[PDB]
């Protein structure tokens, strides 16, 4: 590990300058304990003054055990030196896990690692924070897992040799691990993973199924009997569906309703504007024409809440075209609330996206900023962060996704 | 004085060092930068240099109106060399203190020159004093006062020499502020004065000089726009100026003092002031008063006519946080442990948006509070709030946003947060159902808005120097006008559609106002959208 691999930054750029987010005192507490072993483990070392940067640092419990994750989508975006399967989308069964010790085992090019310095902050400014920097490849940094690239390689050469059929795919800290095989003998093979990777010295203290991934078909209302304000619902859905799908028509069912009636009144289906309606429905079963992922653009994600812990998404790159819609939803049992159910749906999103485009989305949240940048941490149990900024779009939204 | 380490600083990757000739001022203040300079010399603070340093920086000296002052620009130095972590900016705030038997305060003199320089950096401070006939060259050895780097290479200097005294007395709390230290205990007396004479020996062995005399400073302490007594704190006495006509600069200042005076003193309302202060034409003009101004900051007097002060915090303690509504678009919160003993106070005036409600203003308070609470105690507060569980469900279920609803007691104090109406889920039956549209032409201004109804009336209102939004708000506040106390309104735009199924209590616009006095008159209101230019009830007209 002696021989350090000199790392960039792209031209004409500085490091990382962000904002240590204030903690409660039990999460200082925990990142000064990890922070102090760390440091006994040579892993990081305090630093003066004279280092400008910082990285934000947060508490999650991932186990009882707080964890330490760093942030480090500014130093990320900094810094960049130099592939994604397509077939992982389509296998049965898709397992994760944690690689992200090993990156512990490399130290650090020397030049480089005042950049990657962090501040476990203190209660009400009562001290300037405790300040390190990294010897060693930090978890979170995009650089671990490019220059550790090869030994990885090294270590699952054999077993991708044993099994041809399994695919392996690295995203930050994390292996992904897709087989069609039959779900016990998947975990079989994850778990002959796992001892293979142990056993090289490669510490791993969630599986997906993909196959069952697809985008939303829109479904439209089924009444035995119809008023005038129901009509109106399917005439409005149904013209916002026209945009994405070209053949739909409304005058059969907008003839029905063509003047001054009151919104209660019951309104009879004739055999024309049913018609239009089925046929509406059964256009609105095949997929829709020409949406292709462009990869030199940014994904987008889109959430709006149905309420009774319902919640549904859409992946684009461009409006109106849909890469991916979805809906998640979840069992109360009275301990959940909307914050809770956001971020676990935000960490589905990113994972599905991750499978599928090798890549994080950058999210549109609907909830107040500072209340997410207070309680994000809490639920959060991945080892990456994606991109996000925070939206209403409220007003016709939320009926038409539902 | 070798034994403190040096910090290595560089100066920005390709800059030199500053050339900036020395400006005469050929004033007698030479001999006074001789005799100084001589003194510095002396102590080791500076050095004479040889002919080629090659660098310059300019040197004055003065006495403001018996002593003399040594004043170097450092300017173009200090934009030549590398940032350095930043300097504590933040305070500590008064209600997170832990109360302590004894406080003491040491002010350690010329701490910035009892800091060594980093050697390879000390060339870029030289500086020169002019000889009379055309100079003596010079260079710092410790940390100039001016430069860049010198309040944070002090201030991790003096944690580093803390550390070894911190460290065999932790039953002592020290706070670090620039050259201040601020050292607690709850220990007797004697042995109290004891120990800050150990600490003050300790610094002298660093060569850290601290007040010889029975300390300067007694309670109680003028610090950062604060009184610190003993048992409490409170702000300095807060004046505010009596002018007939305002400028926005003054306004400034004035919500300034006003925003300080809220954390302690409760009730203070700043919002009507910075309203006044949407204008951001530069700062010169006068700025008309608005009439709310004038009786907010006349409250705002009465409010400031009491003297008020805060308690300091107990870790043991429960933490408790109470909120009351000021009136129109303004909140105020109390933060306190024992019931009548507020630990501070504070405000919220926000309404992030043109419109919006109580319940919503309440939530973003209760954020707020969060925060700050993080900040200052590492914990959230429980909460005593003036809603009740029926409202504040109904508001979190029905609110397409996600929000976060801690742990709280309903406490009866009105006005009550409540939801003044609430719109139909479903259309009404035996309502009259409006169709409304509005429009106008965005050439010449002029517009209207109208109505018809399944009951067969018409209505049609004109209208000037208004927008298509305007009127399709105005078309809606017309079909509430003129129905009974359960109506259907449908109507194609989406603009009005997203105002009115916020539901808000309370507008920017005086239309919107008026449609939430109707809305709320009302019984029943079911509000329904249809896209506009298909076959429809309510048609279209120009
Ligand atoms: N000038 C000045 C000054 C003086 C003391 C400071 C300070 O004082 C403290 C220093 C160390 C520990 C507790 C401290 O204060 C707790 C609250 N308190 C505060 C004042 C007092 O008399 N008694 C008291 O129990 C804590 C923080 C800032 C201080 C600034
Ligand atoms: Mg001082
Ligand atoms: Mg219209």
């Amino acid at each position: 590990p002696i021989e350090t691999v000199p790392v960039k930054l792209k031209p004409g750029m500085d490091g990382p300058k962000v904002k240590q987010w204030p903690l409660t005192e039990e999460k200082i507490k925990a990142l000064v304990e990890i922070c102090t072993e760390m440091e006994k483990e040579g892993k990081i070392s305090k630093i003066g003054p004279e280092n400008p940067y910082n990285t934000p640092v947060f508490a999650i419990k991932k186990s009882t055990k707080w964890r330490k994750l760093v942030d480090f989508r500014e130093l990320n975006k900094r810094t960049q030196d130099f592939p994604h399967p397509a077939g992982l989308k389509k296998k049965k069964s898709v397992t994760v896990l944690d690689v992200g010790d090993a990156y512990f085992s490399v130290p650090l090019d020397e030049d480089f690692r005042k950049y990657t310095a962090f501040t476990i902050p203190s209660i009400n400014n009562e001290t300037p924070g405790i300040r390190y920097q990294y010897n060693v490849l930090p978890q979170g940094w995009k650089g671990s897992p490019a220059i550790f690239q090869s030994s990885m390689t090294k270590i699952l050469e054999p077993f991708k040799k044993q099994n041809p059929d399994i695919v392996i795919y690295q995203y930050m800290d994390d292996l992904y691990v897709g087989s069609d095989l039959e779900i016990g003998q998947h975990r079989t093979k994850i778990e002959e993973l796992r001892q293979h990777l142990l056993r090289w010295g490669l510490t791993t203290p969630y599986e997906l199924h993909p196959d069952k991934w697809t985008v939303q078909p829109i479904v439209l209302p089924e009444k035995d009997s119809w008023t005038v304000n129901d009509i109106q619902k399917l005439v409005g859905k149904l013209n916002w569906a026209s945009q994405i799908y070209p053949g739909i028509k409304v005058r059969q069912l907008s003839k029905l309703l063509r003047g001054t009636k009151a919104l209660t009144e019951v309104i009879p289906l004739t055999e024309e504007a049913e018609l239009e309606l089925a046929e509406n429905r059964e256009i609105l079963k095949e997929p829709v024409h020409g949406v292709y992922y462009d990869p030199s653009k940014d994904l987008i994600a889109e959430i709006q809440k149905q309420g009774q812990g319902q919640w549904t998404y859409q992946i684009y790159q461009e409006p109106f075209k849909n890469l991916k819609t979805g809906k998640y939803a979840r069992m109360r049992g009275a301990h959940t609330n909307d914050v809770k159910q956001l971020t676990e749906a935000v960490q589905k999103i990113t994972t599905e996206s991750i499978v599928i485009w090798g890549k994080t989305p950058k999210f549109k949240l609907p909830i107040q900023k500072e209340t997410w940048e207070t309680w994000w941490t809490e639920y959060w149990q991945a080892t990456w962060i994606p991109e996000w900024e925070f939206v209403n779009t409220p007003p016709l939204v939320k009926l038409w996704y539902q | 004085i070798s034994p403190i380490e040096t910090v290595p600083v560089k100066l920005k990757p390709g800059m030199d060092g500053p050339k900036v000739k020395q400006w005469p001022l050929t004033e007698e203040k030479i001999k006074a930068l001789v005799e100084i300079c001589t003194e510095m010399e002396k102590e080791g603070k500076i050095s004479k240099i040889g002919p080629e340093n090659p660098y310059n920086t300019p040197v004055f000296a003065i006495k403001k109106k018996t002593k003399w002052r040594k004043l170097v620009d450092f300017r173009e130095l200090n934009k030549r060399t590398q940032d350095f972590w930043e300097v504590q900016l933040g305070i500590p705030h008064p209600a997170g203190l832990k109360k302590k038997k004894s406080v003491t305060v040491l002010d350690v003199g010329d701490a910035y020159f009892s800091v060594p320089l980093d050697e390879d950096f000390r060339k870029y401070t030289a500086f020169t004093i002019p000889s009379i006939n055309n100079g003596i060259r010079y260079q710092y050895n410790v940390l100039p006062q001016g430069w860049k780097g010198s309040p944070a290479i002090f201030q991790s200097s003096m944690t580093k020499i803390l550390e070894p005294f911190a460290a065999q007395n932790p039953d002592i709390v020290i706070y670090q502020y620039m050259d201040d230290l601020y050292v607690g205990s709850d220990l007797e007396i004697g042995q109290h004065r004891t120990k800050i004479e150990e600490l003050r020996q300790h610094l002298l062995r660093w060569g850290l000089t601290t007040p010889d005399k029975k300390h300067q400073k007694e309670p109680p302490f003028l610090w950062m726009g604060y009184e610190l007594h003993p048992d409490k704190w409170t702000v300095q006495p807060i004046v505010l100026p009596e002018k007939d006509s305002w400028t926005v600069n003054d306004i400034q200042k004035l919500v300034g003092k006003l925003n300080w005076a809220s954390q302690i003193y409760p009730g203070i309302k700043v919002r009507q002031l910075s309203k006044l202060l949407r204008g951001t034409k530069a700062l010169t003009e006068v700025i008309p008063l608005t009439e709310e101004a004038e009786l907010e900051l006349a409250e705002n007097r009465e409010i400031l006519k009491e003297p008020v002060h805060g308690v300091y915090y107990d870790p043991s303690k429960d933490l408790i946080a109470e909120i009351q509504k000021q009136g129109q678009g303004q909140w105020t919160y109390q933060i306190y442990q024992e019931p009548f003993k507020n630990l501070k106070t504070g405000k919220y005036a926000r309404m992030r948006g043109a419109h919006t409600n109580d319940v919503k203003q309440l939530t973003e308070a209760v954020q707020k509070i969060t925060t700050e609470s993080i900040v200052i105690w590492g914990k959230t507060p429980k909460f005593k709030l003036p809603i009740q569980k029926e409202t504040w469900e109904t508001w979190w279920t029905e609110y397409w946003q996600a929000t976060w609803i801690p742990e709280w007691e309903f406490v009866n104090t009105p006005p009550l947060v409540k939801l003044w109406y609430q719109l139909e889920k479903e259309p009404i039956v035996g309502a009259e159902t409006f169709y409304v549209d509005g429009a106008a032409n965005r050439e010449t201004k002029l517009g209207k808005a109208g109505y018809v109804t399944n009951k067969g009336r018409q209505k049609v209102v004109p209208l000037t120097n208004t927008t298509n939004q305007k009127t399709e708000l105005q078309a809606i506040y017309l079909a509430l006008q003129d129905s009974g106390l359960e109506v259907n309104i449908v109507t194609d735009s989406q603009y009005a559609l997203g105002i009115i199924q916020a539901q808000p209590d309370k507008s920017e616009s005086e239309l919107v106002n008026q449609i939430i006095e109707q809305l709320i008159k009302k019984e029943k209101v079911y509000l329904a959208w249809v896209p506009a230019h298909k076959g429809i009830g309510g048609n279209e007209q120009v």
